[PDB]
């Protein structure tokens, strides 16, 4: 499974430009596909999402009116255009796959990222930032919620992600307790309607990302400021 | 040959022939206290309320 | 006119009432029996159970809602319901005698289909098509009927000693030409050419097991004779009086059309589902 | 030389009915016609599930008591989320004509077959997202009946030859092949602890067989026509055959006898699909009058009937809670009472 | 309720829709099933596990399915064949020796509880080697039937214009013992069409696709309150 994204470059301030991202080694037409913004010093956010028979279409409240999103099912591409561009686009957009069935890990895996250069919703908070490990130990990592993602159907929406270093985000744990297919059995998510907490038993090296969490329960997707492990 | 076949037959008569056999009112008693140490959690003998019920 | 009415001598009176009776209490049973039948029944999914319910609720309406007020108008004379009951009672009586019609029309042309393109038939007549061309049916009748509701009233025919209310027409008589030349025309004479033409077809192809070929032309010959001779005076004599001086009443005439109309609602389920085998079956698996 | 083996074969025959004979030392009606009766049983369609397009031939439940696989003359596997009413899955299949369909207990594989005599085994957790035939299990010399899984890498599969067979999915091999039978095998069930499996056929007998050395243990017979379902009790000590004789009937592991007779003088059709209650305490079985009834397995009584399917009632399933029980026909519909 | 929920739901929809359209497409097929011996020759007469074969007259779509390598003792498969156009049941003639095995497996499909209402089309294969065994004498099958020393060929039904008269008689008597047995019973709701045809003949497409059509009349004419 292959994501190449490609199409970004230095856009002067209201310009447009089209984003493009081939796929490769997966069925595409029957997986949802979204569009997540890094930001250079920030964290993640959110841009839109495209279902996979393109019946349903949701944007953020930034990007409404000056961001269109479609998709090519013969050729196996996904497509952004942007219009409008402010300097607050500057950043790094990732495509993200999503299938949406029952017992499904949705936000399964990233592409590379284009870089761009411009010149009533859920707040998720990480309250800590910067935790010092040492290799062997055990960490935890904390996150609230403003309204409690607990739905009446008995499933709970929390996502965790790790990015290493110069690296896409990679999905760990979703719904809290179920670990996403290629993850050691070392991370483990427990939690309740609002609190949430991340726990990490026999730390190695390779665990040095940043951390963030995610809401899935009701459109626009919000995402933690990030907690960072620093050896 | 069908000699082959009356011997299988033969041994697999003979080996299905001793076999530890328990009275029926033994198994019949089994089986009652079997259903009757789960009577409960049996949500079609027992029907359970629409609280508790998926299917509602 | 002269002030004493022509009174009842009690021999029209119970005529009357006792054919009324008859036909319209064996037809709501007989109507009632087949529309049990196919919905109690496990296996009545196919085409043809949705015409003749179709036909079985047009049929129900006519009876129940024309035949039944003629009990009251004969026994006092009057019509003694309401200008909402004209309103009412009347759209439902030619809601009825228009869509036993295009019921009729589309079972004709789908019997056609079927025994002249057997393979075409298969392939293309299912259940959620015949629903389709049932409710087009019912819709485009229900549109036409509503017509009728803007132009219905009580007449009042009233001499110095006695009164008569009957609900009549609001507008002349000679201005419902179009209604009735139409209402002919569609309803009477596409469904009659239709039938004779498509179930000579049908006949052709069957005489071309011999008894199985044998009593399905009698029968086909003795759906057409009743049809086109038993609608015939009604839809005749509404359309000649829209073009009379002064029209034909005479109170024995109109007994006559209504009877005829009420005959072919009775008979429908006879002719359509008690001839038949299915339906025997099916009441012999239900009714022992 | 000939005559010998058969003066043998009958003095067995006849020992081992005297042995049978001497064990029955009571009547099970008997010793529980002093237990309370169950009453009426109402159950009512909770769940109907469309879009299947032919006759549904096979069901089974998952572990989770949620998900569903069903099968159909039209060519496909429907995997439904039985809460609600979606599809998980639509499976399209290389043989139009299937006769069996089985659900892994841990819910990564379904398998199924059919006319074309081949095991097909399904992947549903793969990272290209679709579902993809992993090995096709080849060596059945006739239509392959009932298959089930005893975990994610053995499969017991029945054909319509006289044999049952043991395969090794990872190698794609027959290890073990269970001969004995002299008619084509219908139905088989699982013992609770996986040791061991019963066989029908249309012989009209039924064989215990162990997994591991592959040897018939015990043999039952009492039905007059083909046997056409079979179904473990919960506890793992007997288990309920359903034939075409208008008759279920409940045998018994430990004394090795006919233990109580299903039947009533108003059934006449044969029996498609027998299954139990979570306690064991009801018997269900489909019919060909398109209903399903239900039995007091201890009194032999009709507790209830279900009714709601316009043609023949071709499989029964009951949720591993007990929860629901499902109920698929060929008028291509799929029903969840409760 | 949930987002996930309401995905889940247009993923199920899109399924029934590519579910709708799979079954459209396959329901504009008429299926026959194909039944005979070895010596039958059942393989080749119609020139255009489970084998498959597919055919068109009349841009009518045909899907004829035969059923090797299993026994021909008991058919219980027979039950996932049901509500098929047709059955097809070609028969070795002129041998003598299992003509009798051909009419009781006739008669077994024939009162099968599962086929009361299907038709089935009969063919009579090779009627040539029949010819020369009836003509070159020293093969009598008065030793195979008895009937065959008081039966006489029908006034009626007439020949080929070249045939031998002794050639119709036997013709006819092997035709009339598959005619006995249809009409001994099935009430009517089911026939049987027999056919003369050898290794050479091209016809067979059509004589199916008449039957075929003669089937689905009568079918309608039931299903549609005509008969």
């Amino acid at each position: 499974v292959q994501l190449v994204e490609s199409g970004g470059g230095l856009v002067q301030p209201g310009g447009s430009r089209k984003l493009s991202c081939s796929a490769s080694g997966f069925a595409f037409s029957s997986f949802g596909m979204h569009w997540v913004r890094q930001a250079p010093e920030k964290g993640l956010e959110w841009v839109a999402y495209i279902s996979s028979g393109s019946g349903t279409i949701y944007y953020a409240d930034t990007v409404k009116g000056r961001f269109t999103i479609s998709r090519d099912d013969p050729k196996n591409t996904l497509f952004l255009q942007m219009t409008s561009l402010r300097s607050e686009d500057t950043a790094m957009y990732y495509c993200v796959r999503s299938i949406y069935y029952y017992g499904s890990s949705p936000f399964d895996f990233w592409g590379q990222g284009t870089t761009l250069t411009v010149s009533s919703d859920i707040v998720m908070t990480q309250a800590t930032s910067s935790v010092p490990v040492t290799p062997g130990e055990s960490v935890s990592i904390s996150c609230r919620s403003s309204k409690s993602l607990l739905h009446s159907n008995g499933n709970t929406y929390l996502y965790w992600f790790l990015q290493r270093p110069g690296q896409s985000p990679q999905l760990l744990i979703y719904r809290m307790s179920n670990l996403a297919s290629g993850v050691p059995d070392r991370f483990s998510g427990s939690g309740s309607g609002t609190a949430f907490t991340l726990t990490i038993s026999r730390l190695e090296a390779e665990d040095v990302g940043v951390y963030y969490c995610m809401q899935h329960l009701e459109y626009p997707l919000t995402f933690g400021a990030g907690t960072k492990l620093e050896l | 040959a069908s000699i082959a076949q009356a011997r299988k037959l033969v041994e697999q008569l003979k080996m299905e022939a001793n076999i530890d056999r328990i009275k029926v009112s033994k198994a019949a008693a089994d089986l009652m206290a079997y259903c009757e140490a789960h009577a409960k959690e049996d949500p079609l003998l027992t029907p359970v309320p629409a609280s508790e019920n998926p299917f509602r | 006119q002269l002030q004493p009415r022509a009174v009842v001598a009690l021999e029209y009176q119970v005529v009357t009432i006792l054919l009324v009776l008859i036909i319209c209490g064996l037809g709501i049973v007989g109507n009632i029996m087949v529309v049990l039948v196919v919905m109690r029944t496990k296996h009545m999914r196919t085409p043809t159970n949705c015409y003749l319910v179709s036909l079985a609720v047009a049929d129900l309406m006519v009876l129940v809602a024309a035949g039944l007020p003629n009990i009251t108008d004969s026994i006092y004379g009057s019509w003694v319901y309401g200008y909402v009951g004209c309103l009412c009672i009347t759209y439902l009586q030619y809601l009825g005698i228009n869509a036993s019609s295009c019921s009729i029309t589309a079972f004709t042309i789908e019997r056609y289909i079927a025994i002249c393109h057997p393979i075409k038939a298969q392939f293309l007549c299912t259940f959620s098509r015949a629903k389709k061309i049932i409710i087009f049916v019912w819709a485009f009748t229900s549109l036409y009927c509503m017509l009728w509701f803007f132009l219905l009233d009580l007449n009042i025919s009233t001499y110095k000693d006695a009164i008569v209310i009957s609900c009549g027409y609001k507008i002349s008589r000679n201005y419902y030409s179009p209604i009735y030349l139409m209402d002919f025309g569609v309803f009477y004479v596409v469904p009659m050419i239709l039938a004779t033409v498509l179930y000579g077809f049908i006949a052709r192809i069957l005489f071309l097991t011999v008894s199985s070929r044998k009593q399905v032309t009698k029968m086909l010959a003795v759906v057409v004779i009743l049809f086109a001779l038993l609608w015939m005076p009604y839809r005749t004599l509404v359309v000649v009086n829209s073009f009379l001086s002064s029209p034909f009443q005479e109170n024995w005439f109109l007994l006559f059309c209504r009877i005829c109309i009420y005959l072919n609602s009775a008979i429908n389920p006879v002719i359509y589902n008690l001839m038949s085998q299915k339906f025997r079956a099916a009441f012999r698996k239900l009714c022992n | 030389e000939l005559d010998q083996l058969r003066q043998e074969a009958e003095q067995l025959k006849n020992q081992i009915r005297d042995a049978r004979k001497a064990c029955a030392d009571a009547t099970l009606s008997q010793i529980t016609n002093n237990i309370d009766p169950v009453g009426r049983i109402q159950m009512r369609t909770r769940r109907t599930l469309r879009g299947h397009l032919a006759k549904i031939y096979a069901m089974h439940w998952g572990t989770d008591s949620r998900l569903l696989v069903s099968a159909s003359q039209d060519g496909k596997l429907i995997i439904w989320d039985s809460y609600t009413t979606n599809k998980v899955h639509a499976i399209p299949l290389r043989s139009s004509w299937v006769m069996t369909c089985a659900y892994a207990p841990s819910g990564n594989y379904v398998a199924c077959g059919g006319l074309d005599n081949i095991c097909s085994i399904y992947n549903l957790k793969t990272r290209e997202g679709n579902v993809r035939v992993s090995r096709e299990l080849a060596g059945h010399t006739g239509y392959l009946s009932c298959c089930r899984f005893l975990d994610d890498n053995q499969i017991v599969t029945s054909s319509g030859d006289t044999t049952c067979a043991l395969w090794d999915i990872e190698t794609g091999q027959q290890t073990t092949t269970f001969t004995g039978h002299t008619g084509d095998v219908m139905s088989l069930s699982l013992a609770p602890d996986t040791r061991l499996f019963v066989s029908g056929a249309c012989d009209a007998s039924a064989k215990l067989w162990d997994v591991r050395e592959g040897m018939c243990r015990q043999t039952f017979t009492g039905h007059e026509s083909d046997i056409n379902a079979i179904c473990f009790f919960p506890n793992g000590n007997a288990f309920a055959t359903g034939s075409d004789d208008a008759t279920c009937r409940l045998f018994d592991l430990r004394a090795d006898q006919e233990l109580m007779t299903y039947s009533h003088d108003n059934i006449i059709c044969g029996i498609t699909s027998v299954s139990f209650s979570k306690s064991g305490r009801l018997l269900l079985a489909g019919y060909d009058d398109f209903n399903c009834n239900v039995w007091d397995a201890l009194k032999a009584d009709r507790a209830g009937v279900l009714a709601g399917h316009d043609n023949r009632v071709s499989c029964l399933g009951v949720t591993d809670d007990g929860m629901a029980v499902a109920t698929g026909s060929w008028d291509s519909f799929l029903k969840i009472w409760n | 309720l949930s987002a996930e929920d309401k995905a889940a739901v247009e993923r199920s929809k899109m399924i029934d829709r590519n579910l709708r359209e799979d079954g459209e497409k396959a329901r504009r097929e008429l299926k026959l099933l194909l039944l005979g011996t070895g010596e039958s020759g059942k393989s080749t007469f119609i020139k255009q596990g489970i084998f498959e074969t597919k055919f068109q007259v009349d841009k009518v779509n045909f899907h004829m399915f035969d059923v090797g390598g299993q026994r021909d003792e008991r058919r219980k498969w027979i039950q996932c064949f049901n509500d098929v156009t047709a059955i097809i049941f070609v028969v070795d003639s002129s041998d003598y020796n299992r003509l009798q095995e051909a009419l009781n497996d006739f008669k077994s499909i024939w009162n099968n509880r599962w086929l009361r209402t299907i038709s089935v089309i009969l063919f009579l294969n090779k009627q040539d080697l029949l010819a020369e065994k009836v003509l070159a004498g020293k093969s009598k099958i008065e030793d195979y039937f008895p009937e065959f020393a008081r039966y006489t060929t029908p006034e009626d039904a007439t020949p080929e214009p070249g045939e031998d008269p002794r050639v119709t008689r036997a013709k006819y008597f092997i035709r009339k013992e598959f005619v006995d047995i249809s009409t001994a019973s099935g009430d009517g709701r089911h026939i049987c069409y027999p056919h003369f045809t050898c290794a050479v003949d091209t016809e067979n497409a059509r004589r199916i696709f008449n039957d075929c059509k003669d089937i689905i009349l009568q079918m309608n004419l039931r299903e549609y309150n005509l008969v």
